[PDB]
């Protein structure tokens, strides 16, 4: 029916932007299940998914109309723990940004809870709906895994500058670059792990300025960029004549 | 003039064609009866005077009058403690004073009389008539000795009158003490999500539009509606909490089995562009439709409404309280992103959520959804657009919230559910 | 070898040191202030509802050894340090030395496991019977007493005494259990430490009063009885009475208000003589009633307040009478209802066991006195004091009120000078001659029974005395950031 | 130039942000004339300089409590300063504060016009004292100390209706407080940080008296709120805000320069030259000094680096906007728009803003700033922490207090909101600076800020 | 209100608020002031709601209607909507740039809302604030 168009700009990060938030986002690698659980880090990794309170079929709802009307998700139906995954984004053309993320999280996944930091961006759902939120996350272009790393504390490095090989100044590493492809073993939490992950091949300087959603003075600066400062004054021109006089 | 009709919990149609001017706190006759109501009712903790005066712990959090234990039966005896009190706490004879007994004997409702509510200058008439005539009775017609007589009454009030609040005391209802109002006319706005969703049973339509009734009351008494403002917030008490038009009901039946918080807002801007409320001003290279609105207290209803929508979206699909905290703060960026305009209340429940959102998620006391009312310091913000919103998810939980709404609630809501007109607040206030 | 003054030395009761009236101000001698800065500082918060949420909402396991990982590391954490790795500012060692936690707990069996460098166990601070109260009084729970630095609350107030420590609080959560530094289980944590399961002494005022939270008026006189710890160490219960008297009469009168006469209310003596004469009295007269024990005291009958009171008052009378040596001040006259009223409550509390028993006995105190002299304290003295008498059985709104639970924030008790710390006094011997293990709040029993406190709460006037002549050192100065 | 680690300068670490806290709270403004009135009316007592001077050394010695400790108590004084010259030479030379030499004639025309004819008390009470418990027994301290110096200088008995007619006169009249009592939750009394409303902390800080250029006057402000209500009264989290490594100095001088070549030169000072603020003018300013910083943030990444928060980044973008804005229009509003545009602007252009809640003072901070509504609308010059939006997170209100002054100090006022403070603080006896008080931070972190109020003398070494 | 706004004295004592000197003249059409406020309070026209005038145009004298005092938990919902109202009306007769709204609101509302207390606008009540209670229920004892 109403076709979205998400975003103001015909630039470049306009159209990525467009991209996060829509979802039509292309798979770059992949990542099995099995360690995914393990970097998440809330469970034994390829063991049953836990419980905060009984399955809602077995202790019953009350008499809700909003409960009837929408179907909860599969991993509430069977009352898992709500556990989160969040990660942190390099302000040096990072393909994704903790506003980008929220937004991506909302529009693309039911029943989550995005959460924008300045360096942190958190999704916390349930247990098998967050492992399906990460997993979109990761296995495509939203995540570069030299740039847009899991952290879950201890997260300096959106605004640190990246190390010569492109990656941030992680204060304990859960990834690493040797051997080729990206690797990493800890989970989010700073707790390390026996199993080792690769997630792939970084992307290049230039591809990674081409897929951001950061505008930058480098590559594509914000005042250049006419049509989005015109949302801007606009949203905040309505703002301020409708907080006086609402007509 | 603004003439809406009115759906029901279900959806179903209720009064059709109604004057958004007679929806008014100042002007419903249903509202009114609802905050009178408020006013006039009282609830006792029969076993937690019971306790206080056997156990000797009394007075405040942690602490016990250790030695002079009143071994008294209030449980047992609680039905002429009823009627005795009914007795003290009347001013004529059955005028419209009751107190009902409930749930074996646990627990006293006392409605003050309306007299005495238009004989004082607030609501604290209704308590301190019912503490005292509950005191009274305990001491008079159970034989206390002349020097226990302040353990029976410090079983009923709390430290007061050392504290301005009735801590550790028995006797309270849903609205607290007016020193702790943090504005003026907040009074209508110490009432915690809890409450609301343990007087409606849960539900999750009637907990956000009593809410809703709640937190526009408190709005025109803060005098924030005079003048054309009183459109602007009755056109969202219309489509935000009493279901104007079966909008937001219809938005949640249409997103309910895959509908994300994105979905919500192309069904808003869907009916916002179809129904004239908005048209493009102008178009931008890479055709981005700027829009502009025609009607900017409908759009701001319009925006309230899906706000609301959302929260039922994206909280029963979780089924957690939590949401909330960024359900209405990513539903009104991606709101403003869309169309160019302002989300709801020009950003200020934008802004409620963002706080909202600090403090239900860290180190900050704020805790859960459950304990934030419009008097709250964080989101008494928005002008009643995002409690409705609270209060909904709260009913819409599943468990996972510690800070519950028995725990906290227990005795507000099984002494106020008993009441027609506040499990079921939009039959009441369409008058069917 | 020679020497005039025109005021009178006060010696301080029970002790052989001596002080001037105008050093034994809240302003020159230190240990004043700084056992208000320990009833400042001091919160408490219950850690059951936030270990029940660590356990449930997360699926962690709760064990003996994380509850002492979870205390060493809010122990660090306490003295303005980091915790949690943001790159935070952290306040400098050598200013915070004042700040620790230690849990109290009625189950000794989780007690035993949990390091007893961070554990005030019952056992070992109370004796048996106390120890049996304290522990079917508080349940099985776990407790902990939050002291936050002294500069911090010498610094801005006493209402950022709970703030400080529940942002310090979750931080120590999040560092010893491993959540995310900002998730919905610190919004349940931080809202447990800080309105949940917190406790504090000192509670709102009105706003026409013109001061905050956690100032004296909201310390009730019964938690200033089970603040100050007299009652754990000593077995006589006039001294016990005594003692909160003192303590009453030093925080309340001096700071909570600002001619300073309230000092003789603990100074020389003559509190006490009359006190130890009356309670002699009982023991003669009522079958040994004000000794310790439970079923001999005599039941607070009105008859019995007339008579303990009338006759502790014509002894302090003809005590005065006989030699005024008390007397004879520039400002003459009052402290001198206050002190005869303090040894008539006591001594109607040390014999019923009842707290109102010794507050209708401090009004009969009053109006003998009045009525034998003719005249009765200085301009503003009795306005609680003529109306108190009707004030103290009664149970309307703003009038009934056990002792136990009263405070300066009383109606009648709000702006005169000399009456409060009789109240605490008199809450106090309502149960220090039963030997109760607390009169109202036992969590602070427990909380102020502790020897790290730079204060010693076990002998309140001791410290005052000790203060007065400057042996005694407090915790919140600026040692290192100022110049030399 | 003396700059040192963050962690020698949060504020229990630092002596000078303590002293000068206790400077604000231990200072209370009495009014003297109608008390006067009460003595010539229906005392009998014709009121001379004379009895003024007796007064004075009666009061100024008696804050002690005399007819406390003598050596410890020091920092305390009771000053005059009158709207009134034809009784402002025959006062004491060491009691008095003159506003003709204090500061410049037309900012002292600005302060007479103002306040009248009138006399006023400046009280300083110990800092032991307001140390001891909290700031809220200034009002009654110095009460009694004022009516026991009636009952001393002027000679009268203790205990009449006159007397009572003169002690209402005298105290709880005309009692000018630092702040106001506060509301539910954080309910404190008078004279703390939740009360003092910007205004205040403008006309506190006597920078305006002592300078001429607006945008330093501004930038002082900035530095003095940001430390005063976040650390104070919110706090913490990189609590160096927006007064080190001089981003937000180099944004506003920037700022000045854009101002006075677009428009005629806006920025000076001088209440002619100023533009009327429309948003056109406002949306110009706030962009333009917005896409500076970020500009500067982008170009230069080693400060993007050392500002590693959100919330300092989105902070002094903001507070620069603002005081620009402030400057060009004369309007504080119009500075208070500058600030949310530059936060929503900075949002835009790098999709991230704070932490959390570093943005609940800013959603419903555009809408809220030209509201005429109840609890919503206030001139920011009247506005505080105690402001609905303002009231408990950190980071934000040192650029509000700095916005206010810039609006009154690219006009070139003699004051923001008050002249009874701006003369009341322009006494160089304290022993804070309140004419430069950034600088008195870098003397409180290297160890050279020397507060009263310790207690040495009578305490063990 | 005049002087508040033609001196720059709104807010308190002391307070001035210079160079936004808003000079205009309030009690020379007070009549007028009076139908307006007399619209914007009301609730219904011919309710219980009389504002009436006071020799020389100097004040003015707003009565609240019934069903405002009945629709609110406590007494002084009058006093905000008789400033809301004042304010408004202020605000409809200059023809007031919206950068000089805040003026016009803080010379009627005082310093409200950064004081619990309106503290210095010229609506005022006889009663004191809620806040300003000594107990449960002393409100309405507040009248010298």
């Amino acid at each position: 029916a109403y076709e979205a168009q998400y975003y103001p700009g015909a630039t470049s990060v306009g159209a990525n932007r467009r991209k996060h938030m829509s979802g039509k986002l292309e798979k770059l690698r992949e990542i099995s299940d099995e360690d995914l659980t393990a970097v998440l880090g809330h469970r034994a990794p390829g063991s049953d998914y836990p419980s905060t309170h009984p399955p809602l079929a077995e202790m019953g709802e009350p008499a809700c109309s909003i409960r009837e009307a929408v179907a909860a998700t599969p991993g509430a139906a069977a009352g898992d723990r709500v556990r989160y995954v969040q990660f942190a984004d390099s302000m040096y053309n990072a393909p994704a940004t903790p506003y980008f993320r929220s937004y991506f999280a909302a529009i693309n996944f039911r029943g989550v809870d995005p959460g924008t930091l300045s360096g942190r961006q958190i999704v916390e759902a349930r247990e098998r709906d967050m492992e399906q939120c990460a997993k979109v996350q990761m296995e495509t272009e939203m995540t570069d895994p030299a740039l847009a790393g899991m952290r879950g504390a201890t997260v300096h490095g959106h605004s640190v500058r990246l190390q010569e090989d492109g990656v941030m100044f992680d204060m304990l590493d859960r990834r690493r670059l040797e051997g080729g492809v990206i690797i990493m073993d800890k989970d989010q939490v700073a707790i390390p792990l026996d199993r080792k992950v690769n997630l792939g091949k970084p992307m290049s300087s230039e591809e990674a300025a081409k897929r951001t959603t950061i505008y930058r003075v480098d590559n594509v600066a914000f005042r250049d960029d006419a049509e989005v400062i015109e949302w801007v004054h606009r949203v905040f021109d309505q703002r301020t004549s409708y907080g006086f006089q609402p007509k | 003039s603004d003439t809406v009709d009115i759906y029901d919990d279900r959806g179903k149609l209720l009064e059709s064609n109604v004057d958004i001017m007679s929806l008014a706190p100042t002007r419903n006759a249903a509202i009114k009866k609802i905050i009178l109501d408020t006013k006039r009712s009282v609830a006792v903790s029969l076993a937690g005077i019971q306790g206080a005066l056997a156990s000797g712990k009394m007075g405040g959090k942690g602490r016990q009058i250790l030695g002079r234990g009143l071994n008294y039966d209030l449980v047992g005896n609680a039905d002429a403690i009823a009627e005795n009190v009914k007795n003290l706490v009347q001013v004529d004879e059955g005028d419209d004073t009751s107190v009902k007994v409930i749930k074996g004997g646990k627990s006293l409702l006392i409605q003050a009389p309306s007299s005495r509510i238009a004989a004082g200058a607030d609501y604290m008439s209704a308590t301190t008539v019912g503490a005292a005539a509950v005191t009274q009775t305990i001491i008079d017609m159970f034989g206390t000795d002349m020097y226990d007589a302040p353990i029976a009454k410090s079983a009923v009030w709390g430290s007061y009158p050392q504290t301005m609040d009735l801590m550790g005391g028995n006797v309270q209802g849903v609205l607290s003490i007016p020193q702790n109002n943090e504005g003026l006319g907040f009074s209508l706005r110490n009432i915690m999500a809890n409450h609301i969703a343990a007087i409606t049973s849960r539900g999750a339509m009637n907990a956000a539009a009593l809410s809703s009734i709640y937190e526009q009351s408190g709005i025109f008494e803060m005098g924030g509606a005079v003048g054309m403002f009183e459109r602007h917030q009755l056109l969202g008490l219309a489509c935000q909490g009493l279901n104007a038009n079966n909008v937001v009901y219809d938005i949640v039946k249409e997103n309910g089995k895959d509908g994300t918080i994105g979905t919500v807002i192309e069904s808003i801007v869907g009916r916002a562009v179809e129904d004239g409320v908005i048209s493009v001003d102008k178009t931008a290279p890479s055709g981005y439709k700027f829009y502009k609105a025609n009607d900017v207290p409908m759009w701001n209803a319009y925006a309230a409404a899906g706000t609301l929508a959302a929260t039922f979206v994206n909280c029963g699909a979780g089924r957690a309280a939590q949401n909330v905290s960024s359900t209405l703060l990513y539903f009104n960026d991606i709101l403003e992103k869309e169309t160019g305009l302002p989300g709801c209340d020009y950003g200020k429940v934008q802004g409620v959520a963002v706080g909202f959102s600090f403090f239900s998620h860290s180190i900050y006391g704020g805790g859960g959804p459950g304990v934030f009312n419009g008097n709250h310091v964080v989101t008494r913000h928005s002008r009643g657009f995002a409690i409705p919103c609270v209060c909904a998810a709260v009913a819409l939980d599943a468990g996972t919230q510690m800070f519950t709404i028995e725990s906290t609630s227990g005795l507000i809501g099984d002494v106020f559910g008993s009441i027609e007109e506040f499990r079921q607040p939009i039959k009441a206030v369409a008058g069917a | 070898p020679l020497g005039q003054r025109a005021i009178t030395p006060y010696t301080i009761s029970g002790t052989d040191i001596v002080a001037e009236p105008d050093d034994l101000h809240y302003v020159n001698n230190a240990a004043m202030q700084q056992m208000w800065d320990d009833i400042r500082r001091t919160c408490i918060v219950g850690l059951d509802m936030a270990h029940e949420t660590l356990e449930k909402r997360l699926g962690k396991e709760v064990t003996p050894e994380t509850i002492n990982h979870y205390l060493e590391t809010l122990n660090h954490a306490m003295p303005g340090a980091a915790v949690v790795q943001e790159m935070m500012v952290e306040t400098h060692p050598a200013l915070v030395d004042d700040c620790y936690v230690k849990i109290f707990t009625g189950d000794d069996e989780l007690a035993d496991e949990i390091d007893k460098q961070y554990v005030i166990n019952v056992n070992k601070m109370f004796s048996e019977e106390q120890a049996a109260q304290i522990k079917a009084s508080i349940g099985k729970t776990t407790w902990q007493a939050i002291h936050i630095p002294t500069i911090v609350s010498r610094t801005t107030d006493g209402a950022q005494t709970s703030r400080w420590a529940a942002m310090q609080i979750g931080m120590s959560f999040i560092s010893a259990y491993a959540m995310c530094a900002g998730e919905a289980a610190v919004a349940d944590l931080s809202f447990a430490a800080k309105h949940a399961a917190l406790v504090s002494m000192g509670e709102m005022l009105p706003a026409r009063r013109a001061r905050g939270p956690n100032e004296p008026g909201g310390l009730s006189f019964g938690h200033l009885s089970d603040i100050v710890q007299t009652s754990r160490v000593s077995k006589d219960p006039a001294k016990i009475a005594l003692e909160v008297v003192g303590a009453g009469c030093m925080l309340y009168d001096q700071i909570w208000l600002g001619t300073q006469y309230a000092t003789a209310a603990y100074t020389d003596d003559i509190l006490d003589n009359n006190t130890y004469y009356d309670v002699d009295y009982i023991n003669d007269k009522y079958n040994g009633a004000a000794n310790l024990g439970t079923d001999n005291k005599v039941k607070a009958t009105l008859d019995v307040v007339k008579d303990i009171a009338t006759e502790s008052t014509l002894y302090g009378i003809e005590t005065y009478e006989k030699f005024p040596t008390a007397l004879e001040d520039h400002f003459g006259g009052s402290q001198r209802a206050t002190v005869l009223a303090a040894a008539s409550g006591v001594a109607c509390a040390l014999a019923t066991g009842n707290a109102n028993a010794g507050l209708s006995g401090w009004y009969l105190s009053m109006y003998v006195h009045k009525e034998a002299w003719g005249r009765l304290g200085f301009f503003g003295f009795d306005l609680q004091d003529q109306c108190g008498a009707t004030n103290v059985l009664s149970y309307q709104g703003d009038e009934g009120l056990p002792d136990e639970l009263r405070g300066p924030n009383y109606p009648n008790y709000a702006m005169n000078v000399g009456h409060q710390g009789g109240y605490a006094g008199i809450a106090q011997a309502a149960h220090s001659g039963r030997g109760d293990a607390f009169t109202v709040n036992p969590l602070l029993k427990v909380c102020f029974a502790d020897e790290l406190m730079p204060f010693n709460f076990a002998e309140p006037r001791r410290e005052f005395g000790r203060g007065a002549i400057r042996e005694f050192m407090p915790a919140g100065e600026r040692s290192l950031v100022i110049p030399a």
